[PDB]
């Protein structure tokens, strides 16, 4: 059954543990005798299954520790909302977005950094956004300051009662395991709830604000003309006059003649022509029909009225003979397991930020979007980052659960160990599809590079030479085209100016051209599901042999950041289920690298740039991805040593903290070698040879200087070589586009 | 265990190795009979020689180059690994005649290639 | 073999045992020693060179000091 | 919305009324929720059946 | 460093502006834009879609070259008993298929040790790192100049 | 009353030093910026 | 050759090429604008950073050099900031080395490193402020150093 049994009192609210560093690992509460506390300390602050194997406890901590979270993004937006409202020329590029580039932060003058502040037009100065959040307010409606300061302080509103929502989460109001293992009530608010009234909202947010003010930002309304979203809610007459739909009310709703609320809402699709994004009528219908989707999606879990499913039964349904066992024992997985519930969400959260960027970079859906390039560019490449790095959290909280939580007593030959059985067979053909895509993915560019360095263009993988015409995604790109008049019916444009028809342009700015995908196209797609592969490798690799290998039979025995056995089996090294994360990582980095750099390459040469007279066109790099991505040296010098000067002679000018940011990336990620290669078994004299400096005149630290471990000496140097690797892709690009765009 | 079944067995098992009694140069041309027509192929339609009217001459002596060293590998497993002489595949003379079976075979297959290549 | 030795600092806290996951390592009743144990490797021969003994060995430093010898295929612990 | 004649809440109610021929079956208690879901249900498949039934031809 | 700095001091030389170094080689995006970027593009325009010279042999050493430098970095991060447990998937794919199985090695399939992994990291470290600045001190002043 | 232990830490005292010395840094250079003299 | 910066002719081209660069960005704004009135607050930042660098050595390239030398007409450039600077990390280092050996004699060496006594900290702040003749004077006392410490084999 369901109900909410909360324990009242639950934790002192006093600072006395705070003066207790390390007080919640009674393995790490003995105080610092070495170095390797501190780190510790901080490996140690969130491995909530480490603490106590008592759930309710954890489950109380994770669940107060999700409104910290919130609490940071609340703090976070209304940091946006208030740089939006004080600092932002928002009210001016409200006026005309294709001449202002769209700037917020306005740095503060001291010594040489005043130049930063890029004069972008509405007469006040500092560097450019390249976040979007102007299009995001354009289609939300902000008028003016007074909507951006007002939710911003609303947005500081919501972060206090965050942080009073968890500290009263997990002092003065806990609940119990029970509360929390209540997951078809979980799932039966998250679904209809959450989404669903989220949704539908939002399309009251639409329909109500959106619709009549990008109408008449459509009409080319200055921002002082227009009404408040408020004078349009006292009387139906100022929208009846914009969408006459509005003055029947909600009577052809209730009596089912939707055909009548085709003004308000419609399925055109394609892009708005003269915003340059959708059209707010599909976007506000769409809302609508994730809003009745979802709210029928939600009641589908039996919770006290006895109508609607369990997951258990409907587990036990699929006992399907080639599992044997079949989904038994899943509902007590994922019921009882943390680390695997965080192993599904931040893959399908992952793979949803990558839906995100494919889905925004083709179908630009908010106002003067695709015509500021930066803004489509950094919205690509940010989603598709954090959504590569969660799929790794996926690759890692999967055999979280595997090393921790794994019990074969519940988990005896159902679908999860059955796969466990045969992971030699699981692993062994990601060996061979990697190697086989490799292969033929990158031995065609060591191909067409050596035939291109031989003179014999004639035996390349060009358009001229032997061609890889991309037969199956032109084929249903040819579909996409034909959707609207076939399939689609009521439509009227596809699905995107991606597929169909010709181009979108706003402001002499090619908005999205029709993608041409030609035979290097094609290559770049064989990288890509080559190094998803390679991913899916050490992921895989890493969750099968989590637990019990065939190399070491007893790794649940040695934990899951272990480091390694020893050297003996020859050697092994890096081991762990950690360790293959620590792989994933890297292959992170070259993966989502050559996915932007297929992005950020062929949306220059073939969509991107300018429209001039009699519709003629222009691209950035003109046409110059097929004759040059089929190559190495057309990849590097056409694309980074030719895209990099808009970054490198940026000195002396607003670009150039994309300069710093460009060459302390690459000190940062070339830093990180040093944590990779060598270890501690070096260091660790090296600073007990400094010790001996600080002996001889007494400056012994009393903690005692290790170095660091050798997970962590490994961790550090993924995290160096991200945060270098990714901020040299960021500031080469940002200083790219912004330079043009 | 599973892909191990009795059309797993049934496929394997007259296979030109499993099946059971066949001369190992013949046991060997067999194997030659089917490689030396395949790898006629992809040295037609995209190898270097395929604009003149070398097209189908090249397919011979870029796959028979590849024979040799195919042979050759033979020839070096049946020299290092196999050191009894049981006189089957597991041996040395019966490997030597798998590979010389291979190697006969393979060129009769090539010539074959480059006779239906003409229809 | 990967030879193994044990020196005289052996207390015979045996955690060595308890931690080498071969049986390499088994405890001899030597009066020497407060506890009246010293650890022996007799069976070397299945001996990894892991070196899982020497991480649980509480004394000054290394009563028992992991040489890496030789590599049969026990030695190096391949599968097949 | 029209009257007793034949219009759109003429072919509801038997929507409705399959749809609590559905919940005599669908684990067929008495209860209040025979009704609340099954008459919901029902009411589901009679938007479906008006609408669809108003674009592809005659309403 | 001792040959960056030689070559970017001659190559100021013999150009004639060794204002061009005095005034941009004190700051990193001097060396990085004032001599990698501008004195590689005789070398990077090796070869062309539009065709080639005789500077193709250093560009597509100098291609190669990254890739050995970085196929270094397979060995020297990525340490062995990954390698250890996936030979292990690679013997059971070749003990268990079809065909194959008859062929079976002799010397048995073991991944390298780590005395052995850090050292060939570094061969293809040095190998990639040579023969990528011999690439480019060569086609630079080849293409500078001659 | 056990929060100026929480105040006394190492990070804690960290931030509440080298935010005060770069203070120190940046008040002082907002004064007297482009200093190389002395 | 080095001459001296406030004639060199390089250097008054560095002058008029980056008050006029700047002042390009000048005429982008009205009179009133405040945009406008913190460029012309970064144009006397640019007139008074060229004239507060007169007595330097910018040679052929324009560009202020300096000299390490001690010659005393370039103390100002290096060897006054240089004894200031030893005297500043001479502060800190004795700083650190006397609040280590407080804390070396206390009841719990590793919660002293933690959490920072902030009254005998701020003790040793402040005390450690004449660290040549209190540092010197505890050297002669054969204290500031050691002996018979921690070494490996041999
Ligand atoms: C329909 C009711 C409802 C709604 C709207 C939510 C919404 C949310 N839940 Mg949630 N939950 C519910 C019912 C609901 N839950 C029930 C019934 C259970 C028990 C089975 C849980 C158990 C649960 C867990 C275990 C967790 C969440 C989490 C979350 C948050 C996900 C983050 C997000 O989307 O940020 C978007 C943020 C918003 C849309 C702001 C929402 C704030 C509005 C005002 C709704 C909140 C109303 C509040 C729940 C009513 C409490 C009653 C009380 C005041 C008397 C989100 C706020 C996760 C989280 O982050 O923890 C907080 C999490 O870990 N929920
Ligand atoms: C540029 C350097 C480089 C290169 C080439 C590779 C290549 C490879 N890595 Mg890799 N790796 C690298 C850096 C590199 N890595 C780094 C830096 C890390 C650090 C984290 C890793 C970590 C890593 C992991 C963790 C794994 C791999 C794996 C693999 C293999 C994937 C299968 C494949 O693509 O086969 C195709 C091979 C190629 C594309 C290489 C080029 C081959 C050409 C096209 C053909 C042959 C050339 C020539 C004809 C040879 C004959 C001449 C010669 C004999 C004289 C592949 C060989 C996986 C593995 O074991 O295999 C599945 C694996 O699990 N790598
Ligand atoms: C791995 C990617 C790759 C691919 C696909 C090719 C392909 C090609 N290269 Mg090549 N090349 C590569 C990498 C690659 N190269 C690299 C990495 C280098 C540098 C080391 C070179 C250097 C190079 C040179 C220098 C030259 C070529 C040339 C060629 C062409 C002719 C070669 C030939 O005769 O093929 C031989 C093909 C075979 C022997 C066939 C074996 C593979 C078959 C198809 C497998 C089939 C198995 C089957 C599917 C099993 C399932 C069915 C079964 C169960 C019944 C051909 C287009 C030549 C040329 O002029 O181009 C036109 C040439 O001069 N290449
Ligand atoms: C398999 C591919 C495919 C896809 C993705 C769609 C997708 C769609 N079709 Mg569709 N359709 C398809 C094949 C497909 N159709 C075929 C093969 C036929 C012929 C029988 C139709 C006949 C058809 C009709 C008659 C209508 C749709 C409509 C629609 C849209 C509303 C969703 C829905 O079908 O309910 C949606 C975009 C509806 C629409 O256009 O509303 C937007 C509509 O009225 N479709
Ligand atoms: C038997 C009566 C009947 C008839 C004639 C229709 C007819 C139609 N329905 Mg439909 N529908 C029905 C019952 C019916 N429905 C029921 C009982 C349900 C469940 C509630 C639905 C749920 C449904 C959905 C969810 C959708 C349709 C849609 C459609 C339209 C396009 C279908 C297509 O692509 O081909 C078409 C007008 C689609 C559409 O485009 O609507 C216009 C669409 O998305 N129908
Ligand atoms: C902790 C470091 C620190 C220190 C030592 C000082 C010291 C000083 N500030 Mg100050 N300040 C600081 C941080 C600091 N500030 C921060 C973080 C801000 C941003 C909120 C400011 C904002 C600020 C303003 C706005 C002003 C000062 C002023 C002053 C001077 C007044 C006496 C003094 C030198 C005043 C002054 O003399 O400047 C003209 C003044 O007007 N400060
Ligand atoms: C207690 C403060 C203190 C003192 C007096 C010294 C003194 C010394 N260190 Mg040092 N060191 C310290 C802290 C200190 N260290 C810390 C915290 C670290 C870790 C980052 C190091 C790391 C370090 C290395 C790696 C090396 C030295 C070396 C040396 C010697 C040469 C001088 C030098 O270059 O310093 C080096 C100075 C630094 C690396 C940076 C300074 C460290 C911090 C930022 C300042 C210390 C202030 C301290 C934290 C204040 C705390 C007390 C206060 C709150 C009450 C000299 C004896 C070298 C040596 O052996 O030469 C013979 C050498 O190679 N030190
Ligand atoms: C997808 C087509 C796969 C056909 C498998 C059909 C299938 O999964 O049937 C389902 C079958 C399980 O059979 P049962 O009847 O037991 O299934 C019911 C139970 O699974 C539910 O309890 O799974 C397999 O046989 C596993 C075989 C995996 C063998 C490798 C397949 C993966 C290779 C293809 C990868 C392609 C991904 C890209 C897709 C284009
Ligand atoms: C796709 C597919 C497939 C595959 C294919 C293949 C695998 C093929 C093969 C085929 C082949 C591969 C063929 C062969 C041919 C051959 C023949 C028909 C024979 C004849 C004979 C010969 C060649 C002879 C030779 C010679 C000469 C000429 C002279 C003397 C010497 C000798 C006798 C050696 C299958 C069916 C599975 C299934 C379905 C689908
Ligand atoms: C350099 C290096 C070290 C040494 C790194 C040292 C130990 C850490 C240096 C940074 C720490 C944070 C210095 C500590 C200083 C404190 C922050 C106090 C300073 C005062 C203020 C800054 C707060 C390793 O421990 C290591 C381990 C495994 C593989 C490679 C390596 C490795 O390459
Ligand atoms: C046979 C008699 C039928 C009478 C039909 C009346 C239709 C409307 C029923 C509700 C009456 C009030 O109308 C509302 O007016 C408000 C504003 O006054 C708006 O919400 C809508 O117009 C109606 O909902
Ligand atoms: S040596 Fe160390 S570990 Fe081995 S027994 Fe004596 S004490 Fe226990
Ligand atoms: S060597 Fe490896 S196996 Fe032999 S004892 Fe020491 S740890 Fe156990």
């Amino acid at each position: 059954q369901v109900k909410v049994v909360v324990d009242r009192d639950v934790v002192p609210t006093s600072f006395e543990k705070w003066a207790k560093p390390g007080h919640f690992s009674r393995s790490l509460a003995k105080g610092p005798k070495t170095t390797t506390w501190i780190w510790n300390l901080h490996a140690d602050a969130h491995d909530f299954d480490s603490h106590t194997s008592s759930l309710e406890e954890v489950s109380r901590k994770i669940f107060s520790a999700h409104f910290g979270q919130l609490a940071i993004i609340f703090i976070w937006l209304s940091g946006m909302y208030f740089h939006g409202a004080r600092f932002s020329n928002y009210v001016a590029w409200l006026s005309n977005p294709t001449g202002i580039k769209p700037s917020a932060q306005v740095v503060w003058p001291i010594v040489g950094q005043q130049i930063l502040n890029a004069d972008v037009g509405g007469g006040m100065q500092g560097i450019q956004i390249t976040s979007g959040l102007f299009q995001l307010w354009r289609a939300s409606g902000i008028v003016n300051e007074l909507q951006l300061y007002v939710t911003a302080l609303g947005g500081l509103g919501m972060a206090g009662l965050m942080i009073f929502a968890g500290w009263f989460h997990y002092h003065k109001a806990a609940p119990k395991l029970e509360w929390f293992q209540n997951v078809e009530s979980m799932l039966n608010h998250h679904l209809a709830g959450l989404l669903g009234l989220g949704s539908l909202s939002w399309a009251g947010h639409q329909i109500h604000v959106s619709l009549p003010i990008n109408k008449l930002l459509d009409a080319g309304v200055a921002p002082s003309s227009i009404p408040l979203p408020h004078e349009f809610i006292l009387n139906r007459n100022l929208m009846a006059e914009l969408y006459p739909s509005f003055q029947q009310g909600l009577v052809p709703f209730f009596t089912l003649n939707w055909k009548q609320y085709s003004d308000i809402l419609t399925f055109k699709g394609g892009l708005s022509p003269v915003t340059g994004g959708l059209w707010l009528t599909d976007v506000a219908h769409h809302h609508l029909a994730i809003a009745v989707l979802f709210l029928v999606a939600g009641h589908m879990y039996r919770t006290n009225w006895g109508i609607g499913h369990s997951i258990k039964q409907i587990l036990e349904a699929h006992k399907g003979p080639l599992t044997g066992e079949g989904h038994k024992g899943l509902y007590e997985i994922l019921t009882t397991s943390w680390h695997a519930n965080l192993a599904i969400n931040l893959a399908m959260l992952g793979s949803l930020s990558i839906i995100v960027a494919h889905h925004m970079y083709a179908m630009p859906p908010y106002p003067y979007l695709a015509t500021d390039y930066p803004t489509q560019l950094s919205l690509f490449t940010h989603h598709m980052w954090i959504g590569g790095f969660c799929i790794v959290g996926a690759g890692a909280h999967a055999a979280i659960y595997m090393v921790r939580d794994y019990s074969p007593t519940v988990n005896f030959n159902n679908v999860l160990d059955r796969m466990i059985r045969h992971r030699d067979a699981i692993i062994s053909h990601l060996n061979w599809v990697c190697i086989f895509l490799g292969m033929h993915s990158f031995g065609l560019y060591i191909h067409n590079d050596t035939m291109r360095a031989l003179g014999r263009a004639q035996d390349m993988f060009s358009d001229t030479a032997i061609q890889l015409q991309p037969v199956f995604a032109q084929w249903i790109q040819q579909i996409h085209t034909l959707a609207p008049g076939n399939t689609a019916v009521n439509a009227l444009a596809t699905a995107s100016y991606a597929f169909g028809a010709d181009t979108v342009t706003v402001g002499s700015k090619i908005a999205m051209m029709p993608i041409k995908l030609g035979t290097a196209d094609f290559m770049v797609h064989h990288i890509h599901a080559f190094t998803i592969h390679v991913t899916t490798l050490i992921l895989l690799k890493g969750v099968l042999y989590a637990r019990n290998s065939r190399l070491i039979p007893d790794k649940a025995n040695l934990g899951f950041r272990f480091p390694c056995d020893g050297p003996g089996r020859g050697g092994t090294c890096q081991v762990s289920a950690w360790d293959h994360v620590f792989l994933g990582l890297f292959w992170m980095y070259n993966a989502l690298s050559i996915v932007i750099f297929h992005f950020s390459w062929k949306m220059q040469s073939d969509v991107w740039g300018t429209v001039t007279s009699n519709g003629a066109i222009s691209h950035i790099t003109g046409g110059n991805f097929a004759q040059s991505a089929i190559t190495i040296n057309g990849w590097l010098r056409d694309f980074l040593w030719a895209q990099a000067s808009q970054v490198i002679q940026s000195y002396g000018s607003s670009l150039s903290a994309y300069g710093l940011m460009f060459l302390g990336a690459h000190f940062v990620w070339a830093f990180s070698l040093m944590f990779l290669f060598s270890g501690r078994g070096y260091w660790q004299e090296l600073i007990e040879s400094i010790v001996w400096a600080h002996n001889k005149l007494k400056v012994a630290p009393a903690i005692a200087p290790r170095a660091l471990s050798i997970t962590q000496g490994r961790a550090v140097g993924v995290a160096h070589y991200l945060l270098g690797g990714i901020a040299t892709t960021w500031a080469f690009f940002l200083a790219r586009i912004i330079a043009v765009g | 265990p599973i892909n191990s079944s009795s059309l797993t067995r049934a496929y394997l098992s007259q296979l030109p190795i499993y099946r059971r009694g066949v001369s190992p140069f013949l046991r060997g041309l067999e194997i030659g009979m089917a490689h030396g027509y395949f790898l006629i192929g992809p040295f037609v339609q995209l190898g270097p020689l395929r604009n003149t009217d070398i097209k189908y001459l090249a397919g011979l002596l870029s796959a028979i180059g590849l024979i040799v060293i195919l042979t050759l590998g033979m020839l070096l497993y049946g020299a290092v690994s196999f050191t009894n002489d049981s006189q089957d595949l597991e041996s040395v003379d019966g490997w030597r005649q798998l590979a010389s079976g291979f190697l006969l075979g393979a060129v009769g297959g090539a010539g074959f290639a480059y006779l239906l290549l003409t229809l | 073999a990967h030879t193994v030795k044990i020196y005289d600092n052996c207390i015979g806290c045996t955690q060595c045992v308890r931690a080498c996951p071969l049986d390499v390592l088994e405890m001899v009743p030597w009066d020497g020693c407060k506890a009246g144990q010293m650890a022996s490797a007799p069976r070397t021969e299945d001996c990894v060179g892991c070196k899982r003994c020497e991480t649980a060995c509480p004394t000054d430093f290394l009563s028992i000091r992991v040489y890496l010898g030789g590599e049969t295929t026990r030695s190096m612990g391949l599968a097949y | 919305m029209i009257t007793i004649p034949y219009t759109i809440p003429t072919i509801m109610v038997i929507s409705n009324l399959v749809g609590v021929a559905v919940g005599r079956y669908a684990l067929g208690r008495s209860d209040l929720t025979q009704l609340i879901a099954s008459m919901c249900f029902g009411h589901i498949i009679g938007v479906g059946i008006v609408l669809g039934l108003s674009n592809m031809g005659v309403i | 460093w001792v040959t960056f700095y030689w070559h970017w001091k001659h190559l100021s030389l013999w150009q004639g502006n060794v204002a061009q170094f005095n005034e941009s080689s004190t700051y990193l995006m001097g060396w990085l834009r004032d001599y990698l970027w501008l004195n590689s593009s005789p070398l990077i325009n090796g070869y062309n879609p539009y065709g080639m010279n005789s500077l193709a042999v250093w560009s597509w050493m100098f291609l190669f070259a990254h890739l050995v430098w970085a196929t270094g970095f397979m060995f020297l991060i990525s340490w062995r008993g990954y390698w250890q447990e996936l030979i292990e998937t690679l013997a059971w794919a070749h003990e268990r298929t079809p065909l194959a199985n008859l062929i079976r090695w002799k010397d048995k399939p073991v991944a390298l040790s780590i005395v052995q992994a850090r050292l060939v990291g570094l061969v293809h470290f040095t190998v990639g790192y040579i023969l990528t600045y011999a690439a480019f001190v060569i086609a630079s002043t080849a293409g500078k100049f001659s | 009353m056990n929060l100026k232990k929480y105040l006394s830490t190492a990070p804690v005292v960290a931030t509440l030093w080298l935010f005060l010395t770069a203070g120190i840094l940046i008040e002082l250079n907002r004064f007297f910026p482009d200093s190389l003299f002395y | 050759v080095l001459t001296p910066c406030q004639q060199s002719e390089a250097f008054h081209k560095r002058e008029i090429n980056e008050v006029r660069t700047l002042e390009n960005r000048q005429a982008n704004y009205e009179a009133n604008s405040p945009s406008y009135l913190a460029l012309q607050s970064q144009i006397d930042q640019v007139h008074k950073r060229f004239d507060k660098y007169g007595t330097l050595l910018c040679g052929q390239d324009g560009l202020p050099h300096l000299i390490t030398d001690g010659d005393w007409r370039h103390a100002r450039e290096f060897t006054i900031p240089a004894l200031l600077f030893l005297y500043i990390t001479g502060w800190i280092g004795w700083v650190g080395r006397s609040y280590l050996k407080y804390t070396k004699e206390t009841k719990n060496p590793t919660e002293q490193e933690i959490i920072l006594d902030v009254p005998m900290a701020l003790k040793y702040m402040l005390s450690g402020f004449l660290w040549p003749l209190s540092a010197w004077q505890e050297y002669r006392s054969g204290q500031l150093l050691a002996k018979e410490d921690e070494i490996t084999v041999s």
